[PDB]
């Protein structure tokens, strides 16, 4: 920092000294001067170096070991109370030598005229309420002592507050009243609120804080304001927004929304397509980026949760703002010197061509403290001096002195032209961090970061609540038809109904699925969720495609027993019977009643209950089943999740490969190869799926990892040719593979191209990725985590509970479980051969037109169904009496298995110790 | 006006572009209706209009088939089984046919059939690419030379070349998944081939050179030594004169690749790490006999009991 306004000297006497490089004196203000950490002996290294230049007035150089004497270069720093957080205390050896000054606040009344002259000046554009510049300043005064003592560190670490949050209100106000129309007096508080709003109650946790600071708004307008023609002043009531005007005036709604979804549109076309729902508080943030990327220094920490829509959203709003979006592409293997070459080149953008980049810096884009400290440099000045030092420098000095003189503004001093360079990026370089959980270290660090926290504007978008997941599920359940459930509208209690008043099917269903969606995360997750629905999302999506497949499914079986029933009716003796056998169109009646209830608990089960134990999975599907039931919405009583999706064949190549023969198993095979949506995690101690997956795809099956140093380009060559993908390790992730985990892909006139790294590579098409992991005590990132279709192929102690029933029933109830197997085997087996023989007889009859010795197999063949129409009546008869007699049977042997579980319990904790 | 447009319709389409296209169309229609009415009840001005809106009617289709993935052999396909037709092979595989034949095609109506030849052609290209950057790549692939003392020539940065040889193996091994990879098989294996057998060769020749210099600081430049080992520095003399003729030949060639093409070249750097390996073993040996006659010598090491 010092190379820039410092020339070393030398001398005979005065070996190296490091004087002003002007005449003028020079001050070294080092802010934050309590804030660095210190070493594991109890040493911070800073410090005593400014202690060395304010003591010896010297220091050695590190290169070449010479005594360097400054010479009237001054030290000035600054430092917050050291009982604050983050504030390591200063060793007494250092402040020894520095007059200590105390700079309280400015006494609560002194802001009220400090602001009032702010005012007085912001009323010079409207003087018609030049008499309304007292009263203003006095509220937002009483509004900064307010949520200072409201909102404390006490309930979150971020609620500090400060007179610099009433000089932003007022730049606010005046930025506002600057391009805005001619403006009345009502028009002006509900200003001054939208203002208020984005200053003190943008970084609010929770609906409660956010209404009680409402009602402090209502309180100071009716207090200091009494004005009579107010509307509401809720954070969605009020919109302000020049994306529709030429000024930035209080825009409708509706009209808003329109705006926003028909540019939305041509954004998720035009530049990277993902398919996306548009709803209020897309809007509300769209409104507050578009805010915060509109002034000089605007940058923004958007602290919400995971597939929130933050990084998109920040990407739409500066595609409508013209801003060049800038993403460091980083991966694991990643050092600082390729992170100071992104920022290289975005200054150089920034400054030297006039770009107006926009810097998304995720959670995951820093990986140590250096990243975070170069983040620190460049916000809280406008730039970073280490980047440009030594030549790099001169070389820099020289493109802006050519590029100063393009402007055709002169400047031929070394100080204009570094000064027309930090204007330049802090006017063009705007910051938009992105994170998604704040309780993890690096996130907290980000935020506790004092440059961060004081240039950047906590915007927290926060999980999705009740309003926005119904609009969500409104607009993605109204693709698929549900005009044959026949609904009836059910009575339900007023707090159970989340969307508009329930009236048709669409309403109880995304009723049920919000309701599941909080229920698990009650059960799974504890205290605050800082998990946004991606497992809504997902879950929505998997209904959609199966109600779709179902149904198209449903329609096909319709269609094959009507043409064989016509046939039959054009059809010599028997045939009559199969009148009567043909009675299936009245079970259609009832099982497309069903279809829907099925898909849900089918969708649930694939999207949720990857990551579950055999019990919780049970437990959840009971309460998905009491949801369902407590809605109007019906499904198959005796509902199996392997009858349902998975098929015959598909079971018997699984059980070939090599998978398990446990229903735990079967089903977290279907949940990963039916749902290929999202990349699968499969998470197992024993690698024995690895070989099974490639036992599936033969030898398309490639076996990559994150730790070999070729990966990158191993990839790359499967990504180009269509093979499988398996890697081994998952724990690890380099984002590279970020633009592979989601479908987010760069389309062309017949040719997929995905990024990876810096490298267009383009997709065969035949191409599968499963991620594969080993340990389960292993973390995965939450880019990852949330993205991702989480498998859990462990062997659990819950194993236990169910094998040894398997065992028990096997030696104590020999007949009874020979006929438990047998009964389903039958069942699903006779379900495939009586179709076989209906398409047996139909074919038949296509041959036997008009002959007559044929038709001896025909009526031989008629004989036969009967058998099998028989023990089909006779297997469902008896069910309807075993069926009970199992669950009465079932409850012993849980007895039985909830001592055994324990025991196992017991027996682990021995070996853990 | 018809003779420019006729002109225009005879252009090879190796040569046609679509930018200037754009243009000649937007004068066309300009131009279109200046024509006097004895022009406009003849049949010209009518086919005139009706070429010019044939042409305007698809513009994506001509700059799909304006893409680098098209080849003649997509041509031929595109002319028998949309065309019904055979075109000359001069005429088709330098692509000098002209746009009349592009009409002849009926882009409007065979659009379909035109975009599944064409996502074959893409990823046709895609395999072709990689064939081309490998071919590149390895046309231009040079060793770093130095000269130490001796007149031997020395290789330096082994493995900028080695992994990038690694690599295209298993690029080339990887090919082999996709499903256009039949018609570029009868390239992919010669060029697997010849880079097998380089790769094998530099395996040999990095250890060839490491024990060539690792025995030049033993044997050829302390006399004492070479005199209690005559033999050993005897065969390494002459493993030197044949590893140098063997080098400066094989730098005589600007290329790394071309190395494969020398007559004895893999099995002469196989002979010769034999025997630079037998002669370091004499090497040890003979220490091993010094040490065990006065074995405080085992408190020194090799270096400092030579
Ligand atoms: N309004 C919405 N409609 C549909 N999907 C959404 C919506 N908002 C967010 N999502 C989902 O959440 C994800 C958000 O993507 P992105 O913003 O890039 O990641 P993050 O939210 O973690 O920053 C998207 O993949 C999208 O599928």
């Amino acid at each position: 920092a010092l190379h820039r306004h410092t020339n070393y000297v030398t001398t005979s006497k005065g070996l190296t000294l490091l004087p002003k490089s002007d005449i003028k004196n020079l001050v070294l203000f080092c802010d934050e001067i309590n804030l660095p950490k210190l070493d594991k002996y109890g040493s911070q290294n800073v410090v005593l170096f400014l202690r060395q230049l304010m003591e010896k007035q010297g220091f050695w150089k590190t290169p070449e070991n010479k005594w360097v004497t400054i010479e009237r270069i001054h030290i000035v720093g600054a430092c917050n109370p050291p009982t604050d957080p983050g504030r390591i205390p200063m060793s007494e050896r250092f402040t020894r030598h520095a007059a200590i000054l105390y700079l309280g606040y400015p006494s609560g009344k002194s802001l009220s005229q400090i602001y009032e002259i702010y005012y007085k000046a912001i009323f010079k554009l409207v003087p018609e309420f030049r008499s309304y510049t007292e009263p203003f300043a006095r509220a937002s005064v009483h509004l900064y002592n307010e949520c200072k003592a409201r909102y404390s560190t006490g309930l979150q670490s971020h609620y500090l507050f400060s007179p610099r949050e009433l000089t932003r209100l007022v730049r606010g106000v005046y930025t506002a009243i600057n391009t805005g129309p001619r403006q009345t007096l009502r028009s002006l508080i509900r200003l001054w609120a939208y203002e208020a709003w984005r200053i003190f109650a943008d970084r609010l946790v929770g609906v409660k804080e956010k209404n009680s600071f409402e009602q402090l708004l209502y309180e100071t307008v009716d207090k200091y304001l009494p004005n009579q023609d107010l509307g509401n002043i809720s954070s969605t009531s009020l919109l302000f927004s020049g994306l529709l005007s030429l000024d930035f005036k209080e825009v409708n709604k509706t009209d808003l929304v329109n705006f926003i979804e028909e540019r939305f549109k041509t954004f998720c076309d035009e530049e990277l397509e993902v398919p996306m729902v548009i709803h209020e508080s897309m809007v509300d943030h769209i409104l507050r980026i578009d805010r915060a990327l509109k002034q000089v220094q605007g940058h923004m920490m958007l602290i919400g949760a995971s597939r929130t829509g933050k990084t998109i959203l920040t990407r739409f709003v500066a595609w409508l703002n013209g801003l060049k979006i800038v993403q460091p592409k980083i991966h694991r293997h990643s050092n600082l010197s390729d992170f100071d070459m992104i920022l290289k080149k975005a200054i150089s953008d920034c400054s030297l061509k006039e770009s107006r980049t926009c810097l998304i810096i995720d959670e995951s884009n820093i990986l140590e403290t250096a990243f975070l400290e170069r983040m620190n440099t460049l916000l809280a000045n406008a730039d970073i001096p280490d980047l440009f030092q030594g030549e790099e420098y001169d070389k820099l000095l020289n493109n802006l002195r050519n590029k100063t003189r393009s402007l055709g503004l002169l400047l031929d001093t070394e100080q204009e032209l570094y000064d027309w360079f930090v204007g330049e990026i802090a006017k063009n370089l705007h910051v938009v961090f992105t994170i998604c959980d704040p309780t993890n270290n690096k996130s907290s660090a980000m935020i506790s970061s004092p440059a961060l926290f004081n240039r950047c504007i906590i915007n927290w978008m926060g999980d999705w609540d009740t309003k926005t997941m119904s609009q969500v599920a409104n607009n993605m359940v109204d693709v698929i038809p549900m005009e044959f459930t026949d609904f009836i509208v059910p009575e339900v209690n007023k707090e159970l109904v989340f969307t508009e008043p329930i009236q048709t099917i669409r309403d109880a269903v995304v009723n049920i699925l919000i309701h599941f969606d909080r229920n698990f995360y009650q059960k799974m997750k504890v205290g605050v969720n800082p998990r946004s629905p991606g497992y809504f999302i997902d879950g929505l999506r998997a209904l959609v495609k199966l109600v779709t497949a179902k149904y198209q499914d449903l329609q096909e079986n319709q269609r094959f027993v009507n043409v064989g029933l016509e046939k039959l009716n054009e059809s010599k003796s028997l045939t009559f019977e199969k009148e009567r056998w043909l009675n299936t169109t009245k079970q259609f009646s009832k099982t497309s009643q069903e279809l829907i209830g099925n898909c849900i608990i089918s969708s649930i089960y694939e999207t949720y209950f990857g990551h579950l134990n055999e019990r919780e999975r049970a437990d959840m599907l009971v309460i998905l089943k009491r949801l369902l039931g407590k809605f109007a919405v019906k499904y198959d009583v005796n509902y199996r999740f392997i009858d349902y999706l998975v098929t015959l064949d598909e079971k018997m190549k699984w059980l070939e490969c090599g998978l398990d023969k446990n229903d735990y198993f079967l089903e977290n095979m279907s949940i990963v190869m039916n749902s290929q949506d999202a990349v699968p995690f499969l998470l197992d101690p024993s690698s024995h799926m690895i070989t099974v997956i490639s036992n599936y795809y033969g030898n398309k099956t490639v076996l990559l990892s994150f730790l070999e140093e070729g990966f990158v380009k191993r990839l790359e060559n499967a990504i180009r040719f269509g093979s499988v993908v398996i890697i081994q390790d998952g724990e690890f992730f380099d984002p590279i593979i970020s633009r592979l985990i989601s479908r987010e892909f760069n389309h062309a006139g017949n040719r997929v191209t995905v990024e990876i790294g810096d490298h267009e590579v383009d997709v065969s098409g035949d191409f599968k990725l499963f991620i594969h992991s080993c340990d389960p005590s292993g973390d995965i990132p939450i880019f990852l985590r949330s993205r991702v279709r989480l498998v859990h192929f462990v062997t659990n102690k819950e194993s236990i509970e169910t094998r040894i029933f398997d065992i028990t029933l096997t030696e104590e109830n020999a007949e009874m479980q020979r006929k438990r197997e047998d009964l389903i085997k039958l069942n699903t087996e006779y379900k495939l051969k009586l179709k076989n023989l209906e398409k047996r007889l139909l074919e038949e009859l296509n041959n036997s037109q008009g002959n007559m010795l044929e038709n001896d197999e025909l009526m031989v063949t008629l004989n036969n169904l009967k058998k099998e129409a028989m023990n089909i009546e006779k297997k469902l008869s008896e069910s309807e009496e075993f069926f009970p007699q199992f669950d009465n049977l079932v409850e012993e042997y849980s007895i039985i298995g909830k001592h055994s579980v324990k025991i196992f319990s017991m027996l682990e904790k021995f070996g853990q110790f | 006006l018809w003779e420019d447009v006729q002109r225009t319709f005879e252009t090879p389409w190796c040569r046609v572009d679509v930018l200037l296209l754009q243009s000649d169309l937007a004068n066309f229609l300009r131009r279109a209706d200046e024509l006097p009415r004895a022009v406009k009840q003849f049949e010209m001005y009518k086919s005139l209009f009706s070429q010019v809106n044939m042409l305007t009617s698809v513009n994506k289709i001509l700059v799909e088939l304006k893409d680098g993935a098209l080849k003649p052999r997509h041509w031929n396909m595109i002319f028998r089984d949309i065309g019904k037709r055979q075109i000359q092979k001069n005429l088709l595989d330098k692509l000098e046919f002209s746009l009349k034949d592009v009409m002849v095609l009926n882009l409007t109506l065979n659009e379909i059939l035109l975009t599944k030849i064409i996502e074959r052609a893409q990823k046709e290209f895609v395999i072709e690419k990689s064939l081309n950057r490998i071919k590149k790549f390895w046309k231009e692939a040079q060793y770093e030379v130095i000269e130490h003392s001796s007149g031997l020539k020395l290789v330096r940065e082994w493995d900028v070349l080695e992994q990038a040889c690694k690599e295209d193996l298993e690029e080339l091994v990887s090919m082999k998944a996709s499903n256009y990879y039949k018609i570029f098989e009868q390239d992919c294996l010669d060029l697997e081939s010849k880079l097998t057998k380089l790769s094998e060769i530099q395996v040999n020749w990095v250890e060839v050179q490491f024990y060539w210099l690792d025995l030049y600081g033993i044997l050829g430049e302390n006399l004492d030594i070479q005199n209690f080992l005559p033999l050993e520095t005897s065969k390494f003399k002459s493993l030197t004169s044949e590893y140098k003729m063997i080098t400066t030949r094989a730098f005589q060639l600007d290329t790394t690749i071309e190395v494969i093409h020398i007559p004895n070249f893999d099995t002469t750097l196989k002979l010769t790490i034999d025997s630079l390996k037998m002669i370091k073993s004499s090497l040890s040996t003979f220490l091993e006999r010094q040490r065990r006659q006065f074995p405080r010598f085992y408190f020194l090491g090799n270096d400092d009991l030579l």
